[PDB]
């Protein structure tokens, strides 16, 4: 696990900031290049990568996944790129206008949702900062210059406060001020001072996704027996792994300070979670079967 | 006793962490106070300077200045007033039996950073002057430990002051400077003449007796009962100016007020020379000391104006501060060393 | 033929007589800028005798770069003698505001001048290797000078910031010096987290030295966040002058960007501080704003801004101000022409661009009152070497190197960091051929490549392989220390 | 004085364009002047027209908004 | 000046998480670096003791040695070399700017646990040598990375190191300590005379021994070395310019020393009879003693080196104990 760590830390630090306005092919492409890349030049990486097996957990999947997210793969990785954008402001380019539910989901009744077209647009903009309210500013391709330091992340640092100067006058910041810039035209014209500065993220549908969900619907139609159960025992495996962590914390706590039931049950956890795993390696490839037997329908459906 | 000059290479060589901002010379004994960019305050010894004497963390940004005095009740001991970014003021206490900082109180009240220090005794009154980023100059009592007066001389930022009874000199980030008295609160004189934001603005103060001196004798009787006649001051530009202050409208046991036709700065002299933003200056005797951020200090003359001495290469990085003993104070005895701090992590003494 | 000239009317053209002025020959430029070299070399008069090969190489080298150069690669490849006149007038500027010159001196301080005038449009970086080669060819056949040092841009670094006088300062002080001043600068002014690389250098003591002139302006055009914005900022704040940027909205008209300019213009004469006013291309909207920038840049004034009433007081305020100084002017002439004076020394006008493909970019650029008077500076996008100069700076931070590391054997022009010997030159090495890959595969063209992907998957790399190798280290300390317990409860059973 | 912009070298060229412009003036004849845009039509007009004891200079720059009123003016202070 | 005389008791009182294993003094600033046994390394201030000043897990072991080393030739800076039982060598540089541990690069190939680690400085080059239990020495590049020669002074596994020039002496745990070339590679000499395991070799540098004794000596700067055994005894060697010779049997301690170091003529050496005592070179007769230092036994002890010009010899030592303290000693 150690000699795969840069090379796994480059793969995503790669994924999140490159391809996040890619479709499926494009980003297939540029990750089996990044790839390339990774073995000329003598850096191991995980050859059974995926970004969201390694930067999203169970907890915040299911989290995104009940707040209106789709079950979708790309969107998951959408989602997974922008809620890890610390630094820049995520920029959200739905035509569906659907995101707007999901973040408000995500941060409840904190979610305020400013336009670019509102006249108290900059008066509620400087309070929401002041709070510290998760703003979301909807028509993204009327981008407004005058909130351009908020963009840049070009306070000033005054004392033990943290201050930017919007309109005309210097405002405060809070430590829990977000936001978000959402809009709905493709084709809009986004500005290159915002494009340059925005963690660009693409929930759009496309051709290569049309041969994506038309497998998703086929498999969950078709034989939804087997996605069912591959949902089971990867949520079962992750909640034995938790179990298994927890019962050897209790192990260590009672052996620095019984301890044959505690060895007992901590062999049998380890026995069970071998067997679950040589079960599930005979059940995964016969899902890439389904991937050599539905491929006809989605190129007939492109 | 007057016309000691350092010679061309230090005495002893201190190492400190990080960049020094300030440093100050103990009154009485051979002790060097520094100051640096953690904000630690360390106390060293000058003829055993290999492990310092103290050291105290007690601000958690860098310290951009420092000033201290020797008390003179009518017991004798040692105040240090550091000032740091952390909005505060934190005033010390010296021991000279426990060679340990002793703190005695804080002071609280400045908006932004604050970057000046100066600590002066009337009679039997101890009153600490500050300048900060607010542009707000404040005055508390030491004693007390409340604030006394709050005056806003500039439009920008001020950097330096300078105390004297009761008149301060203060120069600010707005390329100018500005003579107010403090009891009235109400500028006496504004100067310009500088194109850059001031470093350090001090007064020139008299002397008793000597062969000659043009800056520091009074021209008439009334600059007599002045008792300031110039002032010096440094900034960005790298020139050093001597400003001949105007005189107000006096009156009797009455607060001065500005004169509508003497209230403007007059420049005598312009020095020039060094390579960078003047840092630090510091008057002893008739000589006046400089630092920049070109490495090197010079010595100057009042009397015949031009660069006397260089100390060229004499840091790494910029040099940052000076201090040399008080020549017009009767109870400070103006010893023979000049010390200097700079940036690149390190302080120099030069002794004898 | 060129854009913003209109064909005009037969009927007018045929009252009045054509005449063509060309092009002076080689001859007649040999003979006017020998006449200026020798004014020049006035000041130096123990090099009186190179008037005659200096000014013969400053006009072969302007005939081989409008030859080499053509309007058919870039639209604004445009040369004159303009740029011959610029070029005497540069090297005279810092012959005065320098030391005790020699020839090698002279060459290099030429040689500078000549990069900086005829070579800051370049774009290609073959271009810019053509013009390098070019430079070494008419100082060998002009002046055969020899211990003449490296004259490529980086190895010419003349500047007047760590000295009193216009020299040839170290790279490594000049660098030490520029991370000083930027710590302060950060400190004082807006925070930004930069990397001083050689080519940020470069870039600062060239808008420095046009920032010095009088009637100074600039047209910075490169790719975005390749730092143009905030370089014109701290080298303004070096010199002194004060910013002006204008903060012209969506919902802004001539009405907003006209008071801007006009507040610009009484602080520059009515209280003679100094601004610099930096434009950007996001700021004019319509071709109104560009005309009023025209208006600004050609001449010294914009008289549009003062009419009537408002003309009446600002010539109240003029006399005022001449009062001020006690200087006897009383003529209307007089007082006009001081104060497009006093405008033409204390403003400084900087034109940033980040799409000159644009339609819009294309105007600011090829329209005339900009393209004679601004001083063009294209940045471009990083280089290689610059991007390996950044990710090397910014990798050397975190913990990288501990696993084994088998030196790979690679072809020599793939690897564009210095030759590998640690996993931090390979990791430097494939973030480099991503972007030059990601940037080949989605079809940019010729438009400018923005390095601000590079820059945030550095800084999303070095966050991630801090907190990764963290969680690695704790959960390998876990389980040796659970090992250790494990191993001594054993050995404790055994010996009982 | 290489930094006055009013400063022209007298050359052969020179002296020929003034001396055809001079002739042109001359004739009653308005005068359009043509050339690439660093060929120096602005500097030997200008030092025609101020080195001459018989013409003087009303000088306009036209711009893309330009009306009669500014020419009717310029001439207005002359 | 270098004739100090520590204090019968601590200055500062320096509590670790676990048993200290090594410790080492800041050339010029006073700060001290602490080593624990699980592979922490602790930085503390010498006048605020309470809270460390830095904490990184370095090694997931115990840590086996470690040297520091300021730079002096690109900024100089302070460079940490740590070794562990973990066949590991991390490398690390304190910024004073921050006052933090920053990890440069690890120095992998050893085979087995790492003995002990030194750093050098050339001119311009700065060079770690570092020994396994493999009965293998690699001499590393600091910059570079990897290896330029390995050699085996030893047949049995090799416990101490110490270089000085390009020659370095090795103490296996054989009484046959021997010392080779750096670059040459090749044995010159070995000598016993130990009836124990030798816990620390080092050289002996010119500042009875302290002078060169011929013009062949002086020459080449190798004069007489100093060497610990588990025999509860102090033994002085003298290399030979092919066996050398044994005219020096200082004893007196009760259990086996561990560390020495030599201060100009005096010499301070510590053992594992929880005591420290300073042994003159001259006279070889212990005179000052100290009891009860700690409740464990003494593990390392660190002085400041008197053999260089750009590192003062300051008037202050730490020694490492196993009782999780560190005892410090000022003026
Ligand atoms: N060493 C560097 N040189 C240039 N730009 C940098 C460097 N390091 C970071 N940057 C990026 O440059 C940006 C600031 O550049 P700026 O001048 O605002 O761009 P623009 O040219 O679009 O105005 C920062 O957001 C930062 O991400
Ligand atoms: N005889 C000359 N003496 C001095 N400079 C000349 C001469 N001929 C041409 N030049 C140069 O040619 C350039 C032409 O500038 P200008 O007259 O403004 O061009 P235009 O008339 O096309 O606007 C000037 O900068 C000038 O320095
Ligand atoms: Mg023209």
């Amino acid at each position: 696990t150690s000699q795969e760590l840069i090379g796994n830390c480059i793969i995503s630090s790669i994924y999140e900031t490159y391809f996040g306005h890619l479709n499926e092919r494009e980003r297939g492409d540029m990750l089996v290049i990044l790839k390339r890349l990774l073995g000329k030049f003598a850096v191991k990486y995980d050859v059974n990568y995926r970004f969201i097996d390694y930067l999203v957990t169970l907890d915040e999947k299911m989290k995104w996944l009940e707040c209106g997210l789709d079950k979708n793969d790309y969107f998951l990785e959408n989602m997974s790129i922008v809620m890890n954008s610390q630094d820049a402001v995520p920029f959200l380019l739905d035509p569906s206008s659907h995101m707007i539910t999901v973040i408000s989901n995500y941060y409840g009744n904190k979610t305020v949702l400013l336009s670019f077209l509102e006249e108290g647009f900059v008066k509620r903009l400087e309070n929401a900062v002041r709070f510290g309210s998760v703003v979301i500013i909807q028509d993204g391709e009327f981008f407004d210059p005058i909130i351009s330091r908020l963009i840049s992340r070009e306070f000033n640092h005054a004392g033990n406060r943290v201050t930017v100067e919007i309109g005309d006058h210097e405002v405060d910041v809070s430590g829990d001020f977000k936001l978000f810039i959402h809009s709905c035209d493709p084709s809009g014209d986004i500005p290159i001072f915002l494009r340059s500065r925005v963690r660009l993220v693409h929930f759009v549908t496309n051709k290569e996704s049309i041969e994506t969900r038309i497998f998703d619907i086929t498999l969950t139609e078709e034989n939804a027996e087997m996605q069912r159960k591959r949902e089971d025992l990867i949520k079962l495996n992750t909640e034995y792994r938790l179990k298994l962590k927890n019962l050897e914390k209790r192990l260590l706590e009672e052996l620095n300070n019984e301890l044959m039931v505690t060895l007992n049950n901590l062999k049998k956890e380890a026995m069970n979670i071998e067997k679950k795993l040589s079960e599930s390696e005979e059940f995964f490839p016969q899902f890439d079967n389904l991937v050599e037997e539905y491929s006809i329908i989605g190129k007939h459906s492109v | 006793v007057l016309k000691w000059i350092p010679r061309n290479l230090p005495s002893c060589l201190i190492n400190v962490e990080s960049s020094v901002t300030s440093v100050k010379l103990h009154p009485n004994l051979p002790i060097v106070f520094v100051a640096t960019d953690h904000g630690k305050l360390y106390a060293f010894d000058l003829f055993n300077y290999t492990i310092p004497l103290a050291s105290l963390q007690s601000h958690t940004k860098a310290i951009t200045s420092m000033d201290v005095l020797f008390t003179n009740y009518t017991k004798n001991y040692l105040v240090i007033v550091t000032a740091s970014k952390d909005l505060q003021i934190h005033v010390f206490k010296w021991v000279s039996e426990e060679c340990k900082f002793q703190q005695i109180r804080s002071l609280l009240g400045h908006e932004h950073i604050v970057s000046a220090v100066k600590i002066w005794q009337k009679n039997n009154d101890v009153h600490i002057a500050s300048c900060s980023r607010d542009q707000t100059v404040k005055i508390w009592d030491f004693h007390n430990g409340w604030s006394l007066k709050t005056f806003q001389p500039h439009s920008q930022w001020v950097r330096s002051i300078d105390v004297l009874g009761d008149y301060i000199i203060s120069g600010s980030h707005d390329t100018t400077l500005r003579l107010t008295h403090w009891p009235s609160g109400n500028g006496l004189s504004v100067g310009t003449g500088h194109e850059f934001p001031i470093e350090k603005v001090k007064f020139i103060h008299f002397i008793e007796d000597s062969p000659e001196i043009r800056f520091r004798t009074p021209s008439t009787d009334r600059y007599k009962n002045w008792g300031m006649q110039y002032c010096v001051s440094a900034s960005r530009d790298r020139t050093i100016k001597i400003w001949e202050i105007p005189l107000p409208t006096l009156m009797a046991h009455r607060a001065p007020i500005p004169n509508p036709t003497d209230s403007n700065f007059r420049c005598v002299l312009t020095l020039k020379g060094h390579l960078s933003w003047v840092r630090d200056i510091s008057i002893r005797g008739q000589y006046l000391f400089s630092c920049a951020d070109d490495k090197s200090v010079r010595c100057w003359d009042l009397n015949t104006g031009q660069c006397l001495h260089v100390w060229e290469k004499l840091h790494t990085g910029f040099v940052n501060c000076l201090d040399l003993d008080v020549d017009f104070d009767s109870n400070v005895t103006p010893r023979q060393m000049m010390v200097t701090g700079g940036l690149d992590c390190k302080s120099n003494v030069f002794m004898r | 033929t060129d854009p913003g000239r209109i064909p005009m009317s037969e009927r007018f053209t045929r009252h009045a007589a054509i005449l063509y002025l060309g092009y002076p020959s080689g001859k007649s430029l040999s003979q006017i800028y020998e006449i200026y070299y020798k004014a020049i070399f006035k000041l130096v008069p123990e090099f009186r005798s190179y008037t005659e090969p200096f000014a013969r190489a400053s006009v072969h080298l302007y005939n081989e770069c409008k030859a080499r150069y053509s309007t058919g690669l870039q639209s604004h490849y445009l040369f004159s003698p303009r740029e011959l006149t610029r070029l005497v007038r540069g090297v005279y500027t810092a012959i005065n505001t320098g030391p005790r010159q020699t020839l090698r001196s002279l060459i290099r301080l030429w040689a500078y001048e000549a990069w900086r005038i005829f070579a800051d449009r370049l774009v290609g970086v073959k271009e810019k290797n053509s013009f390098e080669q070019l430079l070494y060819e008419t100082v060998d056949k002009y002046l055969p000078n020899q211990d003449l040092g490296n004259i490529s841009s980086t190895s010419l670094l003349f500047s007047g910031l760590l000295s009193l006088d216009f020299k040839e300062v170290n790279k490594t002080d000049l660098v030490n010096f520029i991370e000083e001043r930027f710590k302060t600068f950060c400190d004082e002014e807006l925070e930004v987290p930069m990397v001083i690389h050689e080519s940020m250098v470069d870039h600062i003591l060239r808008i420095d030295r046009a920032l010095k002139q009088v009637q100074g302006h600039m047209m910075l055009i490169g790719a975005s966040r390749t730092g143009k914005t905030i370089l014109t900022r701290f080298v303004a704040w070096l010199n002194g002058l004060k910013i002006v940027q204008p903060k012209i909205h969506r919902h802004s008209n001539l009405s907003d960007f006209d008071m801007i300019l006009k507040k610009a213009i009484s602080d520059c004469s009515l209280k003679e501080s100094r601004t610099c006013l930096i434009i950007d291309e996001s700021n004019i909207l319509e071709t109104a704003f560009l005309e009023r920038m025209n208006t600004l840049l050609a001449n010294a004034d914009i008289p549009d801004l003062f009419q009537g009433e408002e003309y009446d007081k600002l010539l109240n305020n003029l006399r005022n101000k001449t009062r001020s100084l006690g200087l006897l002017l009383d003529t209307e002439q007089e007082l006009y022409d001081w104060f497009v004076g006093e405008i033409a020394k204390n403003l400084h006008v900087v034109f940033t661009i980040c799409d000159p493909t644009n339609n819009k970019s294309s105007a600011m650029i090829s329209s005339p009152a900009l393209f004679n008077r601004c001083i063009i500076n294209w940045m471009g996008d990083w280089d290689t070497k610059t991007m390996s100069q950044v990710a090397n700076n910014m990798v050397d931070v975190v913990p990288m190197e501990f696993t084994d590391f088998i030196v790979p054997e690679v072809n020599k022009e793939l690897v564009f960091t210095e030759p590998i010997q640690t996993i931090r030159d390979a990791v430097v090495n494939i973030l480099i051929h991503f972007d030059r890959n990601f940037y080949q595969k989605m079809k940019v063209g010729v438009n400018p490549r923005s390095p601000g992907y590079f820059i945030d998957g550095l800084r999303a790399l070095v966050k991630l392989v801090t907190a990764k190798y963290q969680d690695l280290q704790e959960n390998q300390r876990f389980v040796n220390v659970g090992l250790e317990k494990l191993n001594e409860s054993v050995l404790k059973v055994n010996e009982l | 004085e290489v930094m006055r912009p009013d400063i022209v070298i007298p050359t052969i060229d020179t002296i020929k364009h003034e001396k055809i412009f001079y002739d042109l003036l001359n004739s009653k004849r308005g005068i359009i002047l043509c050339g690439p845009p660093g060929s120096g039509k602005t500097m030997i007009m200008n030092n025609a027209l101020r080195n001459s004891s018989l013409y003087d200079v009303v000088g306009i720059n036209f711009s893309k908004d330009t009306t009669t009123e500014h020419i009717l003016s310029a001439l207005h202070r002359h």
